[PDB]
């Protein structure tokens, strides 16, 4: 006796249906909707005994839907059966509406203009209803948040589903037993750079802080070799990462820091001996295969080097290493661009070029590409890494997996194409 | 396998206390937190572009559809949305004349081309302001392409089209002070000179330049290229659009109305839940390459409470930066100087002392300005100092399909460290909020003790309080989303005694 009706094309004029809808509802009144529910029957029992005013949306979609004219239809027979002269009420709100193509049971009745204004046109349709006496409750918005949250909002929203994710993070399995501080003293000179040695090694305190061992670096320092190694300082690289071991010549951060120095060290210098070229960063290096390499340009069917436009492209890798919370090697991707597949473009070039083509790809692409280049340059199922004549680190090419127990509804319709087509 | 957990989307309040996670649709349905009756325009530009203005403010009357509706929601016009009316009707117009521009517009120096328009712009936006009664709510620039293309740092002018030469070159600029001889005709030559010079010791940028010395004036200010207004009609050679907003019209309505919305006075939302008597302070540091002093840089803090509305204390001079370790850190005395002014508002404003205060900061604190914080900290006022950086190489992919991981999870390395994923997929839109897999923010706890996810949670509903921007939610904190904005304002003008001012007259 009191539901307000809303006939719409769907989806054409699903937004205002649905903003309308709630809005009516917020403000107190009761309508009907297939919009806000999850069958002509039920419509046909609606607006012949429930329906106080019948509202149908007047869009050039709308005029030539069958099921909205049906609607319309058994609202002309209803109307004719009470004495309501406004109890259908058009709401015009397409402006491309061409006046020869509404329908006939539309054209002759005056609708609410909706077309400058959706704030104008809801005034003007909630005057006719209060000078028609429309029912309605105390506005109640609560409700229409409600209907917004549990109708719209079904099936957008987080879920209780356990899903993996693969990591950047490589752990190192095998490590060096004893990290070594060597007391060259006066073996070293002062003013040599620790860090054109085979081996990485770097300064700690008159010590030389190394994986290697006293007599690895013989060939560069002459006089080590008159080194006794019983005054190296051995530590137990396990009480080193476990947190076991923190004295007054040297603390656990600090033995963790000098740690990873060295592992990037090695990573550098491992990746020297190795089919890659190398990049230049404000603090880094990142590394990449030339075009000739590759059966076709693609490792295990994963394009490594490819073409944009004029130029080619180049997937790349940096390598960082931490050991808190666990010891990784955490490798960022990037992308540098070449000419002619093997010399780099100088410049601006190579970050526009980045954005530009970086945008098309998503996680699938990426983490292809970061685990295809980490399983190229593997030496088995892992990456050794000389930090010593006989002492090495292992990464595994299977990178460290977190999970989580919350995922989504992966949306099948790829909007990421629309996204990425956004290169403005 | 390590574990995450997820942390809820916050919730934003809009009007009549309903509560919801996006400020589009929560507007759109129930409308804005604080209600104004009537945008009242101030207009500085080109009558063409006061013709753009109008023909845009009666565009977004009638409703604008993005292309992906979902994604990005639809606009259904600005009084159905706000409850208010933006008419053109209320319109104070200071006309810029075309020969004006030609002025001022064609000098082969770049930084005395945009001192000068932005002098030109400034002038009538104060004269308005002061003569004829302050009767408007927000002065909308309207910038012609011509000015945004030439007033901007690095941008050459053809030196065929200069028509007023330069007198000082850059390099003496700046060391050039005036004295005056007893040759009338010299010390007229010698003022065109200083003239000339000390438009130097501002920033050539006409955005910055034009918002930092109008600070001392307090006048909220909104600035809008005309291509963006019409887009349509600023085509290359080709007859095509320069700036394509085809696809995204209405979300640009979103962005250009909330934002104004928030000018002219009124709050679109604030957070739904937080705890009371919490107070986030983002620090703001800018080097000042002018002086000599590479350590030298200008410090400020941007107070957040429940809502956007943030407060811009301006710090002094000195040598925080440390080119050693690339951190910034502030000297004992500016450190209590800072937090004073920041507690001192706090309490003119709520008439009581923060239970609490986070420090948002992009490195990790000295204990050397830690202590002069805590010196002037009250006592029974949690204190803490948190560190967000980004730059920390952790990325986590889905095992399957090309969509990224969700926002919300997070990642805790212990009691202290932790990560969140701010960016990512979100069921709401059905899209994701960056392009190629997300980069999750790293926190820390540097000084202090709290809750490690509470300030997780708290961060995330940071994410929340952008008002420029009318989108889902914001990739960092508003603690430090407009850090380099706020940094470079302060610097823009070289002249400035700023008090505490709020964030409508720097964002
Ligand atoms: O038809 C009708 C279209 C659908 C989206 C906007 N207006
Ligand atoms: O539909 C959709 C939301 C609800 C009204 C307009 N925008
Ligand atoms: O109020 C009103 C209710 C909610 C949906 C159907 N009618
Ligand atoms: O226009 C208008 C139409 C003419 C007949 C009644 N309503
Ligand atoms: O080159 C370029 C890299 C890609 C990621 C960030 N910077
Ligand atoms: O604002 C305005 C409110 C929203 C629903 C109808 N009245
Ligand atoms: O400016 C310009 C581009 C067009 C859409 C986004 N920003
Ligand atoms: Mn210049
Ligand atoms: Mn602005």
């Amino acid at each position: 006796r009191n539901k307000i009706f809303i006939s719409h094309a769907t989806p054409e004029d699903d937004d205002f249906t649905r903003w309308l809808s709630l809005k009516l509802i917020g403000l107190g009144y009761e309508v009907w909707c297939d919009i806000l529910f999850l069958f002509w029957s039920t419509i046909e029992k609606e607006i012949r005994e429930n329906t106080c005013k019948f509202l149908i949306v007047s869009s050039t979609a709308g005029n030539k839907r069958e099921g909205v004219l049906k609607e319309l239809a058994v609202a002309t027979k209803v109307k004719k059966h009470l004495q309501d002269d406004m109890f259908i009420i058009p709401l015009a709100i397409d402006e491309n509406l061409s006046y020869d193509d509404i329908n006939i049971e539309i054209v002759r009745l005056n609708a609410i203009d909706f077309k400058k204004s959706w704030a104008k046109g809801l005034q003007d349709l909630l005057d006719a209803f209060e000078k028609q006496n429309v029912p309605k409750k105390p506005p109640d918005h609560s409700k229409s948040n409600l209907l917004y949250q549990q109708i719209f909002l079904h099936d957008k929203q987080a879920i209780e589903k356990e899903e993996t994710y693969d990591s950047n993070w490589f752990p190192i399995i095998s490590f060096p037993n004893e990290l070594r501080f060597h007391r060259y003293d006066w073996r070293l000179p002062k003013q040599f750079d620790v860090r054109t040695l085979a081996f990485p090694a770097i300064r700690y305190k008159e010590y030389l802080c190394t994986f290697a061992w006293e007599y690895d670096f013989i060939h560069q320092l002459p006089k080590t070799e008159t080194y006794n190694g019983q005054e190296s300082i051995r530590i137990s690289t396990s009480d080193i990462l476990s947190g076991r071991y923190d004295t007054d010549f040297i603390r656990n951060y600090e033995c963790q820091r000098l740690i990873v120095q060295l592992i990037n060290k090695a990573f550098e210098l491992r990746m020297k001996d190795k089919n890659v070229r190398e990049y230049q960063m404000s603090k880094t290096f990142a590394y990449w295969i030339e075009k000739g390499k590759l059966e076709k340009d693609k490792f295990e069917k994963i394009k490594l080097v490819g073409k944009q436009k004029n130029k080619y492209w180049h997937f790349g890798i940096s390598a960082a290493g931490k050991l808190y919370p666990s010891p990784v090697l955490m490798v960022s991707s990037h992308i540098i661009f070449t000419m002619d597949g093997i010399n780099l473009i100088k410049s601006s070039i190579q970050h526009s070029s980045r954005r530009k083509q970086g945008k098309n790809w998503w996680n699938d692409k990426w983490r292809e590409k970061l685990l295809a280049f980490i399983r190229f340059l593997s030496d088995q199922n892992a990456i050794y890494l000389n930090v010593g004549s006989e002492e090495k680190i292992l990464i595994s090419n299977k990178p460290l997996k977190f999970f989580g127990k919350m995922s989504y509804v992966t949306p099948s319709e790829v909007t990421l194409e629309e996204e990425s087509v956004l290169a403005d | 396998m390590k574990e995450l957990i997820y942390i809820e989307e916050p919730s934003i309040l809009f009007a009549h206390g309903q509560k919801c996670t996006d400020p589009r649709d929560g507007l759109a349905l129930f409308g804005p937190l604080n209600q104004i009756y009537g945008i009242k325009s101030g207009v500085v530009g080109t009558q063409k572009g006061l013709q753009i203005f109008k023909s845009y403010l009666d565009k977004i009357q009638k409703p604008i559809y993005n292309h992906n509706n979902i994604t990005r929601p639809m606009f259904p016009g600005f009084e159905a949305v706000f409850g208010c009316k933006w008419e053109s009707q209320n319109i104070v117009f200071k006309e810029i004349t075309d020969e004006e521009i030609r002025r001022y517009l064609f000098n082969a120096s770049t930084h005395k081309r945009t001192y000068d328009l932005v002098t030109l712009f400034n002038d009538k936006i104060i004269t308005a302001n002061k003569n004829d009664e302050e009767r408007v709510d927000v002065w909308f620039v309207i910038v012609p392409e011509e000015i945004y293309k030439y007033c901007r740092p690095n941008s050459v002018l053809p030196n065929e089209l200069v028509q007023t030469k330069s007198l000082i070159s850059k390099s003496k600029a700046k060391s050039f002070r005036y004295t005056p001889t007893l040759f009338e005709e010299f010390n007229k030559k010698l003022k065109e000179v200083e003239k000339e010079a000390k438009t130097y010791n501002y920033d050539a940028q006409f955005h910055d330049q034009l918002k930092a010395r109008l600070l001392e004036h307090t006048i909220p200010t909104q600035i809008l290229r005309e291509s963006t207004l019409a887009w349509r009609d600023f085509k290359n050679t080709f007859g095509a659009p320069i700036r394509d907003f085809s696809k995204i019209e209405g979300h640009l309505a979103w962005t250009i109305s909330t934002a104004a919305y928030y000018k002219a006075g009124g709050k679109p939302w604030k957070l739904g839940d937080i705890r009371p008597g919490v107070c986030y302070l983002g620090l703001v540091y800018k080097k000042i390459e002018k002086s000599k002093n590479p350590q030298n840089a200008c410090c400020a803090a941007q107070m957040f409470l429940d809502n956007g509305d943030g407060t811009v204390f301006k710090g002094e001079v000195g040598p925080w930066y440390n080119p050693e370790k690339g951190e910034y850190h502030l000297k004992p005395k500016e450190a209590k100087a800072l937090l004073t002014q920041a507690l001192e508002s706090y309490k003119e404003q709520n008439k009581s002392y923060p239970k609490e205060v986070f420090i948002h900061a992009r490195t990790r604190f000295n204990d050397e300005e830690w202590n002069a914080f805590n010196e002037v900290t009250p006592k029974n006022t949690n204190l803490v100092g948190v560190t967000i950086t980004k730059s920390k190489p952790l990325k986590l992919y889905k095992t399957e399909g090309a969509f990224p991981i969700m926002r919300g999870n997070a990642y805790i390395v212990d009691e202290k460290k932790a990560f969140l994923w701010t960016l990512g997929f979100v069921p709401k839109l059905q899209s994701t909020l960056s392009m190629e897999v997300p980069n999750p923010i790293f926190i820390e706890i540097n000084k202090g003790e709290a809750e490690i996810q509470q300030v997780l949670k708290d961060i995330l509903a940071l994410t929340k309080l952008n008002y420029n921007a009318c989108i889902y939610a914001d990739g960092e904190p508003v603690t430090l989303r407009f850090a380099n904005k706020i940094g470079e304002i302060l610097t823009a003008s070289t002249e400035i005694k700023t008090p505490p001012l709020a964030f409508k007259y720097y964002i």
